[PDB]
């Protein structure tokens, strides 16, 4: 059906652009990571986006084969955890970057005397650690079933008739993955614009464009994935609404993936002399 | 005190205007001969073999 | 492949590199200011108030300042002015109590025109395209005392005004500020100071805070 | 007055006599003599080593007599001694004043000299029992900034400053033995002869002068430029020198015949000239320009033979080893480069 | 058992 | 410049002490440090080595795993820790400084010694054991190795030092061709490959003693038997 074709074409476009974009960004950032502190913020984000993009054809073939898993049992229990880890790290890195800019604008004196390069590495490590702590539930509760009807095999989640654990995990993921980063991002940027446009010397029109682009892209392209996920989590495995939502899973997955393509473009476009920095290395 | 400065300048001109000179051809030939004689030991002019280059990588 | 001494030499090189990097991260903790003037423009009073080449260090509200005075050079300016290419700000001094005085070398040119020429040279330089300038106008009490005895038409024969203190000060400030030719990349701050004040450090602190915030915005690509 | 006018007329007629004498001795130009010689082919040089550790602009660099060690000066407050073969560091000397424009290496290898924007020249001793580099002598007798310094031996030094005067010093005592005067503007560069009996100096009034170290007065003067003079250096023979200005032009002068021989200029170059040096045989002339790249000229044919373009900012210092094997270049991008 | 595919 | 060490007393076959040396007169933080042991009425051998920055520490095979080395830069003091002393570890110990860069002269200062009493590898061979001499004539001594000391970089690592009766060793020639500081120009060195020679042109009353040759290609550092020169 139409959702399958739309998801496939979106996946192809996102892969084709994002692989090259993230490779270029990480190559440019690697050379400058030693001198500038701003580079090592985007280095981790580029690495995470690159790893996320490399995992696209695993889903691309799985869509074609009508949800068939030829990899095996251990791969079914290892791979999805890592592919989710990449997304969560990518979200937390953007949240941390916004917090870093907010702390640069306010309290300017403190960030001059007592800010270096180790703090950014510590923050990135903390972001990855929270991503791992959030992705560990997927390790435990993933099992496989074989169909002794005409041969299929399926990866899914079985809670052994324990709805409370499933609902609690869904609530924790929803709260710690969508609402908190959005709130922090929006508050930080609105304060940034207010304080920046307060005075004449710091007033410019580029901050508004960058902020609006980032926030609008994040919200618009991450809302459907989360809402469909939570709706599917609350429902029982046998319902017509469950089937209808199953008809639209891959569209939501691709619509969430497009953010990995969108993110690295802003750094190149809104950067000062990126062409010269590339020519240097 | 301007007269003293002018006297110093004219005395300097006296001292600088009484030296011997040669033709341009002689100086040009001397420079060319020096370059021709010493061209044999100029590593920058003709590349040296890579075996005896201390700055080889 | 290396000898028993080459390894120690390379270890020494690593230690020197580590020390160099450690020492280089402490020089960026410092805010650099360059001071210019015209000799009798009230340089010494601000040097003693806000505390070949003279270097001064002072701290204010956890901010460390490094002030360079190069008024004792007496050489050609365009052969050593590119050294201060990346300074945070330039502190300029003009004595506006010298509109009537004349230069010692020539009786036709006055000191105010010389200060204006030097300010025009510094402001529109190619090495200071995006460098902030803090303009101090000195000796206002003597100016207000002198303005009643003698008119200000000698310095500006194209001026028609009330011949009072406020109008004269505003006219001088406007005439100085029209010398800028960028008006978008560069910002100019003007302030009136006398012999006894207590607020100059706050003025320079606010200016350097604005400059620091602008630089931080520009570094991240958010400006 | 009348005496002033008559003395000015006398000076003018001496100038006319000198011009006539110079014009009389010019029989031919260098172009006709060098027409038949075989041109030097296009020269390719590649970066063999790269040097990292400077965190500011690099202004001075001087080789040693063993053709393996060199010294670099920057406004980060550091003077660094390198080892070109293995790209190591031997010494890093902190400086009291961070505004440096020159540095010099003693021929023996025991001392190093530096100074700038402080009117003081400092001497540093390398070979010490205690194991560290210490100050040995500070020379403070100038009025303007120092532009260049060079060693005659381990107990003599010559300095040029912006106070229009040059000086000869004595390290063990610390007093000016001789003072050379006669220019009109700032003095930027000086070059010593290999035989150490004379030295040349260029000034910002578009004039170069020759001086005798022992007796102590000017011998000859040369003019012909249109702007400031930035770099000067002696030919290996010692009977010629080449100078560079701020108007995108180099010229070659001789000492026995007080005349200008050849000029190096190109229409595509509208920038300044910072440093000039020769090769060991005197066939190549290396120049550093403001357009971020260095050029090599044929010293006898005035034909461009190659461009060294590997820097991102202005080239500030250039040097050639005594053995004639490598070229060292510096820039405002805080990187040194050896080309071969 | 839930048919949740790769990703969610 | 001086190095004073102490802490050497009598021990039982089972026990422990520790030795300590204090520097005064130079920059301690830029010098690597050594230890050299000399048996009574015998030769001298190497013990351990510590580098600047406390990054590289080398021990000897004979005493590996039993002694400890430690360095304190702010207080300018070097230690050595004994755990269980056998009967062969009765000797006199020396402390040596060394710095390594282009043109350096390692093993320059040797200090004094302290006494401790209890109750593959390149070998240096010097065939000669005693030579009578009359002042005013030339002397030549030879030292032989088991492998070529010439390394591809051009350096040849041989060191010559002298020991007067009742004194500490002093460096004479390093890298078998360069003359140290503070010594007369009488001494000279030469050699090639496996065999090397040291020559004294004019002999005086201060040249009596025992001479040694030392190698530095790879650890451990091996000394040769002394070549006594009696009057």
């Amino acid at each position: 059906r139409v959702p399958d074709i739309l998801a496939l074409v979106i996946f192809a476009v996102v892969f084709l652009v994002g692989v090259l974009g993230n490779a270029l960004v990480v190559w440019v950032t690697a050379f400058e990571a030693k001198r500038t502190i701003n580079a090592i913020w985007f280095l981790n984000l580029a690495v995470a986006d690159f790893l996320s993009c490399l995992a696209l054809p695993i889903l691309f073939t799985s869509i074609v084969q009508h949800h068939h898993w030829p990899f095996g049992g251990a791969a079914c229990s290892i791979l999805p955890s890592l592919i989710l880890l990449n997304m969560y790290a990518s979200i937390l890195l953007l949240a941390t970057i916004s917090a870093d800019r907010f702390l640069l604008v306010f309290k300017p004196i403190w960030c001059q005397n007592f800010r270096g390069a180790g703090l950014a590495w510590i923050a990135c490590a903390v972001a990855w650690g929270l991503a791992l702590l959030l992705t560990i539930p997927s390790f435990l509760y993933r099992v496989v079933r074989e169909e002794y009807f005409p041969p299929k095999v399926l990866c899914g989640v079985d809670y052994s008739h324990d709805k409370r654990r499933e609902r609690a995990v869904a609530i924790v993921r929803l709260v710690l993955g969508f609402l908190w980063p959005l709130l922090t991002l929006t508050i930080c940027y609105t304060f940034i614009l207010l304080r920046t446009w307060s005075r004449r010397a710091t007033r410019s029109t580029k901050t508004l464009k960058v902020v609006v682009a980032v926030v609008a892209s994040f919200f618009i392209f991450w809302l459907p994935y989360q809402v469909t996920g939570i709706m599917m989590s609350f429902l029982e495995p046998s319902s017509p609404t469950f089937l209808l939502l199953k008809k639209l899973d891959s569209l939501c997955v691709s619509f969430a993936y497009i953010n990995c393509c969108i993110n690295p473009i802003i750094y190149v476009v809104a950067g000062q002399g990126f062409q010269g920095r590339l020519r240097k290395s | 005190a301007s007269i003293a400065q002018a006297r110093k300048l004219v005395e300097q001109l006296k001292m600088e205007a009484n030296i011997d000179r040669i033709k341009v051809s002689k100086a040009a030939a001397d420079l060319m001969a020096y370059c021709e004689a010493h061209a044999k030991e100029d590593p920058l002019l003709t590349p040296v073999p890579a075996s005896e280059n201390p700055f080889r990588e | 492949t290396l000898s028993a001494e080459d390894k120690a030499a390379v270890e020494r090189s690593k230690m020197i590199d580590r020390n160099l990097r450690e020492d280089g991260e402490k020089a960026a903790r410092e805010v650099k200011l360059l001071l210019l003037g015209a000799g009798e423009s009230g340089k010494s009073t601000i040097v003693k108030q806000m505390k070949g080449i003279v270097e001064t260090h002072f701290t204010f509200k956890d901010l460390h300042f490094k002030m360079f005075d190069v008024g004792g050079q007496r050489s050609e300016r365009k052969k050593w002015i590119h050294c201060f290419e990346g300074v945070t700000a330039i502190i300029f001094c003009v004595a506006l109590s010298d509109y009537d005085l004349v230069l010692a070398e020539d009786e036709e040119m006055n000191r105010m025109h010389e200060s204006m020429k030097l300010f025009d040279s510094i402001c529109n330089n190619k090495w200071f395209t995006d460098t902030s300038i803090i303009l101090f106008l000195n000796k206002k009490d003597l100016f207000e005392e002198k303005i009643k005895k003698s008119p200000l038409t000698i310095c500006y024969p194209e001026y028609a005004g009330s011949n009072t203190y406020e109008e004269a000060a505003a006219y001088i400030q406007c005439q100085f500020e029209d010398l800028n030719k960028r008006k978008d990349t560069k910002e100019i701050y003007t302030h009136f100071t006398c012999a006894t004040d207590t607020k100059n450090v706050q003025f320079v602190f606010d200016a350097v805070t604005d400059v620091i915030i602008k630089n931080n915005l520009k570094d991240c690509g958010l400006f | 007055g009348s005496e002033l006018d008559q003395l000015r007329q006398e000076a003018e007629q001496l100038k006319n006599q000198i011009r006539d004498a110079r014009k009389a001795c010019a029989d031919a130009t260098l172009s006709q003599i060098t027409n038949n010689i075989d041109p030097v082919g296009r020269i390719q040089m590649r970066t063999r080593r790269t040097l990292r550790g400077h965190l500011a602009k690099i202004y001075a660099m001087h080789w040693g007599t063993d053709s393996r060690l060199l010294v670099s000066a920057s406004q980060d407050g550091k003077l660094i001694i390198w080892d070109s073969y293995t790209t190591n560091k031997v010494h890093a000397i902190p400086l009291r004043s961070s505004w440096v424009m020159t540095c010099a290496y003693a021929p023996s290898g025991n001392y190093v000299a530096c100074g700038g924007l402080d009117n003081i020249c400092s001497i540093y001793n390398l070979k010490t029992r205690e194991g560290n580099v210490r100050v040995s002598r500070e020379l403070a007798g100038h009025t303007g900034y120092l532009s260049c310094c060079r060693f005659l031996d381990d107990n003599q030094i010559v300095t040029s400053s912006g106070d229009t005067t040059c000086a000869l010093w004595d390290i063990e005592t610390g007093q000016q033995t001789t003072t050379f005067t006669g220019h009109t503007g700032d003095v930027m560069s000086l070059s010593l002869a290999p035989d150490t009996r004379l030295f040349v100096s260029g000034a910002c009034d578009a004039s170069a002068k020759l001086w005798d170290v022992r007796e102590g007065m000017c011998r000859q003067t040369f003019t012909g430029h249109e702007s400031d003079i930035n770099a000067i250096c002696f030919f290996p023979n010692g009977n010629a020198f080449a100078t560079g200005s701020d108007d995108a032009t180099c010229r070659l002068f001789d000492l026995r015949a007080d005349q200008e021989l050849m000029t190096y200029s190109h229409d595509n170059i509208i920038c300044g000239i910072t440093s000039v040096s020769f090769s060991k045989s005197g066939r190549l002339l290396l120049a550093g320009y403001d357009d971020f790249n260095c050029n090599v000229w044929d010293a006898l044919k005035a034909d461009r033979a190659g461009v060294l373009a590997g820097h991102d900012n202005r080239v500030s210092c250039l040097g050639v080893t005594d053995d004639g094997m490598a070229v060292a270049t510096g820039s405002w991008d805080s990187f040194l480069k050896i080309w071969n | 058992f839930k048919p949740l595919a790769a990703x969610r | 410049v001086q190095l004073v060490e102490s802490g050497g007393g009598l021990v039982q076959p089972g026990g422990s002490r520790k030795l300590s040396c204090s520097a005064s007169g130079f920059a301690f933080s830029s010098f690597g440090m050594h230890w050299v042991r000399q048996a009574p009425e015998k030769g001298l051998e190497w013990v351990a080595y510590i580098s600047s920055g406390s990054g590289t520490i080398y021990y000897a095979d004979t005493v590996k795993g039993r002694f400890t080395i430690s360095r304190d830069d702010p207080k300018n003091t070097l230690f050595l820790q004994m755990t269980s002393l056998r009967s062969e570890d009765t000797a006199m110990y020396y402390c040596v400084r060394s710095i390594y860069y282009y043109g350096s002269s390692p093993f320059d200062f040797w200090g004094q010694g302290t006494t401790l009493t209890v109750s593959s590898d390149i070998v240096m061979t010097q065939a000669t054991s005693s030579v009578p001499v009359t002042p005013g004539e030339s002397v030549s001594i030879s030292c032989r190795s088991s492998k070529s000391l010439l390394h591809s970089n051009g350096n040849t690592y041989l060191y010559w030092f002298l020991q007067r009766p009742g004194q500490s060793p002093q460096l004479l020639i390093y890298r078998m061709s360069n003359l140290a500081s503070g010594v007369p120009d009488r001494f000279s060195g030469s050699g090639s490959g496996t065999a090397f020679t040291l020559t004294i042109s004019r002999l005086e009353a201060e040249d009596v003693g025992v001479y040694y040759c030392m190698q530095h290609l790879e650890y451990p550092l091996t000394f040769g038997a002394g070549t006594k020169l009696e009057l």
